[PDB]
């Protein structure tokens, strides 16, 4: 059934699994028309499909052309996500196909289940975890490939860079969720913390800066402080 | 007007005949039911006064043979049997009638209720859902499971209703996932009506039989089947106009007949709210919506 705090270690076992987050698939700017009505303009989106064990990110870029002439886009966006995830699974060799797909939003269960009827042994699961994968578009290199896309495109990343050389998946996922949680709560402050020291750079083939183990501890503390400061504001506590 | 004689009534029992019911006392001189209208299926059903567990009964049609009830003290139930000797049977019935030991099927002349509940129900279709081919009548009870309930366990004692599953390869064409899931018209019209039922009459017959098993036996799988067949029509954007008008009449008589006190276990809130208020056919069931709103406004 549902993925929660009780079954958290399950993410890092040797059963292939993917998280699917559909929150950046259908993105719009709301604006005034000449006549003073309101209209939306779609911008490029993405499906965030992540192996939490390996860090392998299957970023499917959703080009605005997929919405042209379509109705009920927020509903279509769930079905297009499920279509693209099903296509990705069918494109993988059998030994690479996930045994489970965890959707971050319960509205993705039926669309994905219907698209995956051909795969009755792939469990489709919700999660009680509140995962900050919406903040993926705060990672500069992911935002850049989405916004520049002129056509539908799949781009493969490792969202953990080379961290798994030094740390376990459990710790790599904890770091990633803390970074994304910070970026989601206060983007400007989070990015300031990540780039304030110009001597630490992002390798061309990486998403995040090349922090030493000690520098990651400092960064991780700065991100926790950011999240607590912001929380003490939101709530007046 | 045909007759179902009883050899005896050795145990106290509530006897149902269609929508009617009578209490019989232990060893009461009860010898059966006469004046049963020809032209319809009937159901004769039982609930023992000493174990209200297992409502059970028999679907039959008096045009197909001479049927009687005899209590079996070994299996502890009232059994239907066919009498193959016409002259023996006629002589049994005449004696019991002459001695006025039979209840009369108590039909009011004005009252089309049973016709309206069984309009599309045919014994030959009942005998394919309830498989016991050596009898012309069909035994059903409270506890019998459906072929669908068994997939998710004795196959011989199952209700073989048509399997309806909205998240199945049968319901969803490759490449029309969203279309087929949100608009079940493909599944209703090509797979179920053209493919399996052949016509709307067989589909309605199964729907009506499932409702009556739900109501008369509290058969849970039957109730599931009745709701699934309603939901498949209400969730289709494209339904022939005659099917919608007939469905409204069917459901109206089912809701009218349902005991007020069983609405809580026999009606699925989600299906009915969806069918009357959200579905494509939300505005196509005027009669049903009016009787549901006036009789069961709590459920909605």
């Amino acid at each position: 059934g549902a993925m929660n705090s009780s079954n958290y270690a399950e993410l890092f076992n040797n059963d292939i699994k993917l998280f699917v987050d559909d929150t950046n698939v259908y993105r719009v700017t709301v604006h005034k028309t000449f006549e003073g009505n309101v209209a939306t303009k779609a911008i490029n989106g993405c499906i965030f499909t992540l192996n939490p064990k390996t860090g392998h990110l299957f970023l499917k870029i959703i080009h605005t052309s997929v919405w042209a002439g379509q109705k009920r886009l927020s509903q279509l966006a769930k079905w297009k996500t499920a279509e693209e995830v099903s296509a990705l699974v069918r494109s993988l060799p059998k030994e690479e196909q996930p045994k489970q797909i965890i959707v971050t939003r319960k509205a993705m269960l039926d669309p994905l289940e219907v698209h995956m009827l051909d795969f009755p042994n792939i469990a489709i699961r919700p999660t009680e975890l509140r995962l900050p994968f919406s903040a993926a578009m705060s990672i500069d290199k992911l935002s850049d490939v989405v916004m520049k896309a002129t056509e539908p495109q799949m781009v493969l990343f490792n969202i953990y860079d080379d961290w798994l050389d030094r740390i376990s998946s459990y710790t790599a996922f904890s770091r990633l969720t803390l970074l994304l949680r910070a970026l989601k709560t206060n983007e400007e402050s989070a990015k300031m913390i990540l780039l304030s020291d110009p001597t630490i750079t992002i390798k061309s083939y990486h998403l995040w800066p090349s922090f030493t183990d000690e520098q990651w501890i400092t960064i991780e503390s700065q991100m926790r402080d950011l999240i607590l400061t912001e929380y003490g504001r939101k709530y007046n506590v | 007007m045909n007759t179902v004689p009883f050899t005896s009534a050795p145990i106290e029992v509530t006897i149902g005949i269609d929508q009617y019911s009578f209490n019989v006392k232990e060893n009461q001189p009860f010898h059966g039911i006469k004046d049963i209208p020809i032209g319809h299926v009937h159901v004769i059903h039982f609930q023992h006064a000493d174990n209200s567990s297992m409502r059970y009964g028999y679907w039959f049609d008096c045009r197909m043979g001479n049927f009687y009830i005899q209590y079996d003290p070994k299996d502890g139930l009232y059994k239907m049997m066919e009498e193959r000797d016409g002259a023996k049977f006629e002589n049994i019935v005449h004696n019991f009638k002459e001695r006025q030991m039979m209840v009369s099927y108590p039909k009011i002349d004005e009252d089309d209720t049973w016709y309206n509940l069984t309009e599309f129900v045919q014994m030959d279709k009942i005998r394919k859902i309830v498989r016991k081919d050596e009898n012309q009548f069909s035994y059903v009870d409270s506890s019998m499971t459906t072929v669908q309930e068994n997939e998710l366990s004795d196959p011989a004692h199952s209700l073989n209703y048509t399997v309806i599953n909205f998240k199945s390869r049968e319901a969803i064409r490759p490449g029309h996932e969203m279309e087929d899931f949100l608009d079940k018209s493909y599944y209703l019209n090509t797979v179920m009506l053209q493919g399996i039922f052949k016509n709307s009459s067989n589909y309605f017959g199964e729907l009506q039989f499932a409702f009556l098993n739900a109501m008369f036996f509290g058969n849970y799988g039957s109730s599931l089947q009745w709701h699934a067949m309603i939901e498949l029509i209400c969730s289709s954007a494209t339904v022939p106009k005659h099917m919608l008008d007939k469905l409204d009449e069917i459901l109206y008589y089912q809701i009218k007949t349902l005991p007020e006190q069983y609405s809580d276990i026999l009606l699925n809130e989600r299906v009915w709210n969806i069918c009357l208020y959200s579905s494509f056919q939300k505005n196509s069931l005027h009669n049903t919506e009016k009787i549901m709103e006036n009789k069961y406004p709590e459920l909605l």
